[PDB]
RNA sequence: UAGCUGGAGCCCAACGAGUUCUAUCAGGUAAAGCCAAUGAUUAGAGGCCUAUUCUCAAACUUUAAAUAGGUAGGAUGGCGCGGCUGCUUCGGUGAGCCGUGCCAUGGAAUCGGGCUCCAAGUGGGCCAUUUUUGG
RNA sequence: GCUCAACGAGAACAGAAAUCUCGUGUGGAACAAAAGGGUAAAAGCUCGUUUGAUUCUGAUUUCCAGUACGAAUACGAACCG
RNA sequence: GGAUGCGAUCAUACCAGCACUAAGGCAUCGGAUCCCGUCAGAACUCCGAAGUUAAGCGUGCUUGGGCGAGAGUAGUACAAGGAUGGGUGACCUCUUGGGAAGUCCUCGUGUUGCAUUCC
């Protein structure tokens, strides 16, 4: 229940889902509890546009 | 230290006898030391039943009587008579208190022809400053300089009333 | 035949399904239950404002 | 002692340590109900030592106990008495010193005169139904209250200053336990000093060498037991009118001079 | 009621901590509670009377009403489904005040100030709190650097 | 007579020791701790071999016997009844239960046996260097008693002290090593001053 | 009987949230301790005592986590001026409330639309990771 | 108002335990009862006065359906110790 | 640099053993007519002012005990999440996070309010 919390809060909602999450503290230790669940990194201007 | 409150004196003495029962051999007990004394003795309860001693719980077996001021100096001077000035080393408590035993009232000089009793005495020495440790408020300590131990007790026995200590 | 005693399974679910119910935060706190004194003052100030 | 003894020792309050205080009674005195909120609890305290009385008007905050107003038995002379200022009769005196000092503080003494002549029954200043009188609770700390003990002459004093103090007649210097009422005539003569100067006549005559000992300073101030009922009528009356470094100790030693000795001390045990 | 008592299972949870026995400070006793306050709730096991339930150990709640030993203090209990807002009257023995607000209200005062001040120069602020963010860029400058290596494995030393 | 150790090897239960609640207690096997020269000086045996189990489960007081004999009778025979001190680490604390359908199953004392983790110590015997193989055979010897694995360890302490033999000899030459039997106390810089003698009293 | 569910609606759109962050409370489980109280327990050393020493505890404990628990993070706030009280105070002294004029850039992140009635079925459960009792 | 268990040193009968005295004493005692909490100018012991173990209903807590009963707590309005 | 009265915190404040203190205040101290009080003017109470700083109180010292803060123990013990991880199992690895406690070592031994008052 607490990791399907937080992928609504992230609005992933279904697998193969993609967001931009801007970065602070309150966020990161959104994400680490959703590790398992979720592949991330820091996008490029070739990945936004 | 040579200081005048520095000088040693009789706080109280107290007269035990210890009977073991209650009836006419207690009430005759109490009257000897009203005599000795002239207040009234006051009565101790025994705490547990002993069957040796033949006793049980909250019997009257002994009473006593505290006395201090002139009076306690004259009956001390009188009771140390009979024992004709020969204490004990024993005799003496670490804390500056000693005792003796009189084995007959008679010594004392009161004919009583109330019966035959003996009794226990023991004295308390102390120096000037001792209600610190009985006093209500801001109780303490009575301090070391101003204890009375063995060595002063024994020595006060010594000059005062010409009393030698045995070994 | 013997059976089972006692089980706390399925009954959180069962309570967030309508997910746990704060009450409604109101103005005006009700004062019942306030001691009648300071409670019958306060209506004899109100009523001679 | 054991190292076991001191590990699971819990010390008392200093004040309980040093016999100065009962914790129990301060709280039922200073404990205020709740929907009073920040109004305090005065208290009357009154302390005896060996030479001189204390009372003060307190109440008590977080940061410690505040006073409101201050009086002594030692600024009495100032005055006019200068004898005997740890009696019955000074210590009324030091009562009604301190209450005629609070009610100017708080603007009510022209309100609120008690008694001007130390009657010597039970007295209440009656509550003018605008101002009610200043209220404070006695507190004697660790006295035994007997009957006559002094702390009801200085609480006497108070109520005779105008103060109002919750409290009742049976402990005034006077009362008879058999008879369950006040003898406002003894209570009258301890007011004035009848029981010293009793004792003065009952000393002057029959023992004149104990009587030269006994009130020496008396004496030496020329004070006979016929000027005692005066000289406190006076007092009161001239209280109603106007009420209003060397270091000789040694510090603690440093760091640096304390392993200084240290070196020394443990060289000549190792030589 | 019904299988366990009032203060069960209470054992250590309603002890006085170590070498804290005894006497009850002053400064318990002449707080000032008002309501609407927050306080926190904890059980003193001297204290007998006006003393809470085991549940409320450990609660904060805001005081309702004032008595003259006692304050009223409201205290969510989830029940099933939804959360009753339980009311209780405890002793001041057995209540702290609650610093759960301290830091909000000395910034709603400094918030005040700052807004202040940009009425005075004309500008538009925000003084609203951010999380902690990413760092930004800085430089080093060369000093010794400690080189960090896996130590060789000792059966003796693993104890 | 009683069960294997297989039935009770694992440790399943949590610690069941014999005081007020538990009562009716076989009294343990073993009785005896130390074998060998226990009243000999800390600075006589400075070799010392443990007997380390390497694994987490009972140990019953029968097998802690056993083992201690074995251990003991090699050591006697090999290198002389003088020439060793020989220490068991561990004590029988935990009581086993037996039931003897499952209606009020509850069980009544069985026996006694030690609970041991992983790198603890079972067995330790100091001796001299001269003798430290025979040490290593009697643990060997030792280790057939136990269930599970258990390996042999030369400690690098002198003998029982926690003192390692670089610093306890170090400690010596400085006169700063008061021996307690075994023990061998290091004096420190604490104290009253006048409790010191001459030559111990050391500042830091 | 309450909970879980359907149907009927109705009332509205700042309010919230099986989440984090900032701050602040509460705890005695894991571990640890016995060289600290209670209890158990091996051994020597020096003079019953002293200083050490091996090993322990669901119904022991000074210390003491992780994970979980509670609260708060403004417009339902604040400040003047003026009133009312039969409550409170020595006292406009306070506690409140009433009226009135001003102030309050929305007070961390992220996400998002959310009062009453009538009633059904259910009230044998089972399995798995982790914790855990009896055997 | 007082301080308990226990210990140390003392006093004819009287010793391991009869009664008295001084010193230490964080509770190692006691508090009807089971156990756990709690308490030292007390909540323990001794003495003095007493009947509040009283009247009227409300509210809250524990159980909880958040019903009843039992038990408890905080007020109010009396009358008392 | 001191005190006294009433306090706050309630050992950095306690405990043990030693040493010392101007002025003042405290205190010890003298007495038992009166109030009061007991077997007992010891205590409590009342009245005093001959003597004393002996005690108390205050301050300081000790390679003191305890208490408090550090460092270290130690990224150890434990523990939240993940693995079609290893292993026969007991258990243990790695990954994304949190993170203790004795011994040992160092340092410290109070701060402070209101009123009056001494230098
Ligand atoms: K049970
Ligand atoms: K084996
Ligand atoms: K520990
Ligand atoms: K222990
Ligand atoms: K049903
Ligand atoms: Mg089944
Ligand atoms: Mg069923
Ligand atoms: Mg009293
Ligand atoms: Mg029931
Ligand atoms: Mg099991
Ligand atoms: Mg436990
Ligand atoms: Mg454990
Ligand atoms: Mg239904
Ligand atoms: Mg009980
Ligand atoms: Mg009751
Ligand atoms: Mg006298
Ligand atoms: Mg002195
Ligand atoms: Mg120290």
């Amino acid at each position: 229940p607490k990791t399907k919390k937080i992928l609504q809060l992230l609005r992933l909602r279904q697998i193969f889902n993609g967001v931009f999450l801007k970065v602070n503290k309150a966020t990161i230790n959104m994400l680490r509890r959703v590790e398992p669940y979720v592949a991330y990194g820091y996008p490029n201007l070739k990945s936004v546009r | 230290q040579l200081n005048p409150m520095r000088e040693i004196k009789v706080q109280k003495l107290v007269l035990n006898i210890s009977v073991g029962e209650s009836g006419d051999r207690l009430t005759r007990a109490a009257k000897v030391l009203e005599q000795l004394s002239g207040q009234s003795p006051v009565f101790s309860k025994a705490r547990y039943t002993v069957r040796s001693f033949g006793i049980r719980r909250n019997e009257k077996i002994a009473c006593y009587v505290t006395i201090r001021g002139e009076k306690a100096m004259q009956l001390l001077e009188s009771g140390l008579k009979v024992k004709e000035y020969e204490l004990l080393r024993r005799n003496f408590s670490d804390t500056g208190c000693f005792g003796f035993g009189i084995q007959e009232h008679i010594d004392l000089g009161m004919k009583y022809d109330t019966g035959i009793y003996g009794m226990d005495f023991f004295v308390v020495l102390e120096r000037a400053g001792y209600r610190v440790s009985r006093r209500r408020r801001c109780k303490a300590r009575v301090g070391i300089h101003q204890r009375v131990t063995k060595e002063d007790a024994m020595k006060w026995f010594q000059v005062k009333y010409e009393g030698v200590i045995l070994n | 035949a013997k059976s089972k005693n006692h089980t706390a399974h399925n009954q959180s679910y069962k309570a967030h399904r309508n997910g746990i119910k704060k009450p409604k935060r109101q103005r005006q706190a009700s004062t019942k239950g306030m001691d009648p004194k300071f409670l019958r003052n306060l209506r004899y100030s109100r009523k001679h404002n | 002692k054991t190292r076991a003894y001191s590990k699971r020792f819990q010390v008392k309050f200093k004040r309980r340590r040093q016999g100065k205080t009962d914790y129990r009674a301060r709280l039922r005195l200073t404990n205020q109900d709740k929907n009073k909120y920040n109004t305090p609890k005065y208290r009357f305290v009154v302390r005896f030592t060996n030479k001189d009385v204390t009372a003060q008007i307190v109440y008590a905050t977080i940061a410690g106990d505040i006073v409101m107003a201050a009086a002594y038995s030692h600024e009495l002379p100032r005055y006019g008495l200068e004898v005997g200022l740890t009696n019955y009769a000074a210590a009324y005196c030091t009562g009604l010193l301190l209450a005629r000092r609070v009610l100017k503080c708080r603007d009510l003494d022209q309100e609120y005169e008690g008694n001007v002549e130390a009657t010597g029954e039970d007295f209440s200043v009656e509550p003018a139904d605008e101002r009610r009188p200043f209220r404070a609770l006695l507190d004697v700390g660790l006295i035994r209250t007997t009957t006559g003990n002094r702390v009801f002459g200085a609480l006497k004093g108070a109520l005779d200053g105008g103060l109002d103090i919750p409290h009742s007649d049976k402990r005034f210097a006077g009362f008879k336990k058999d008879e369950k009422q006040l003898d406002a005539e003894i209570h009258r003569k301890y007011i004035y000093g009848g029981h010293v100067a009793d004792y003065m006549k009952s000393l002057a005559d029959e023992e004149p060498e104990k009587y030269q000992s006994h009130f020496s300073e008396y004496i030496k101030k020329g004070i006979e037991a016929d000027n005692m009922e005066a000289l406190y009528k006076k007092v009161h009356a001239a209280i109603r009118a106007d009420p209003t470094h060397k270091r000789y100790n040694p510090k603690k030693l440093t760091y640096e001079q304390r392993k200084a000795s240290l070196v020394e001390r443990l060289n000549a045990l190792n030589s | 009621p019904a299988g366990h008592g009032l203060r069960s299972r209470t054992r250590d949870l309603f002890a006085r901590p170590f070498r804290k026995k005894g006497y009850i400070p002053l400064t318990t006793y002449l707080r000032t509670y008002k309501v609407g306050e927050h306080v926190d709730v904890k059980v003193n096991g001297a204290v007998h009377k006006g003393m809470p339930h085991k549940f409320y150990h450990g609660r904060t709640g805001r005081v309702w009403n004032v008595t003259k030993r006692a304050i009223g203090v409201e205290i969510n209990k989830q029940v099933g489904n939804r959360i009753i807002k339980k009311r209780i009257h405890v002793r001041v023995e057995h209540v702290q005040p609650s610093r759960c607000n301290e830091e909000f209200l000395q910034r709603k005062l400094n918030n005040d100030k700052l807004k202040a001040e940009a009425k005075v120069r004309g500008e538009v602020i925000s003084t609203k709190r951010q999380p902690a963010g990413p760092k930004p860029g800085f430089m080093v400058e060369g000093t010794t650097i400690e080189t960090v290596t896996p130590i060789p494995y000792d059966v003796v030393n693993d104890l | 007579g009683r069960r294997p150790a297989r039935c009770y090897r694992q440790i399943k239960n949590k610690p069941y020791p014999k005081s007020r609640y538990c009562r009716g207690v076989p009294d343990p096997k073993i009785r005896i701790y130390d074998v060998g020269m226990k009243k000999k000086g800390v600075d006589e045996f400075p070799s010392c071999v443990h007997l380390v189990s390497w694994e987490k489960e009972n140990v019953s007081s029968e097998a802690l016997e056993a083992a201690r004999i074995a251990c003991n009778k090699y050591m006697t025979k090999n290198a002389g009844k003088d020439a060793f001190h020989l220490r068991v680490r561990v004590h029988p604390y935990h009581v086993l239960r037996i039931n003897k359908g499952m209606r009020g199953a509850f069980g009544k004392p069985l026996g006694t046996c030690a609970r041991v983790d992983i790198g603890q110590v079972l067995l330790s015997v100091r001796c001299k260097e001269s003798n430290a193989v025979h040490a290593d055979e009697a643990l060997r010897r030792a280790k057939f008693k136990f269930p599970g694995r258990q390996k042999i360890i030369r400690s690098r302490k002198w003998g029982f002290t926690k003192f390692n033999r670089a610093d306890y000899i170090k400690y010596k030459s400085e006169g700063r090593i008061v021996p307690d039997g075994v023990n061998a106390k290091l004096l420190g810089v604490h104290g009253p001053i006048a409790k010191r003698a001459p030559g111990q009293a050391i500042l830091a």
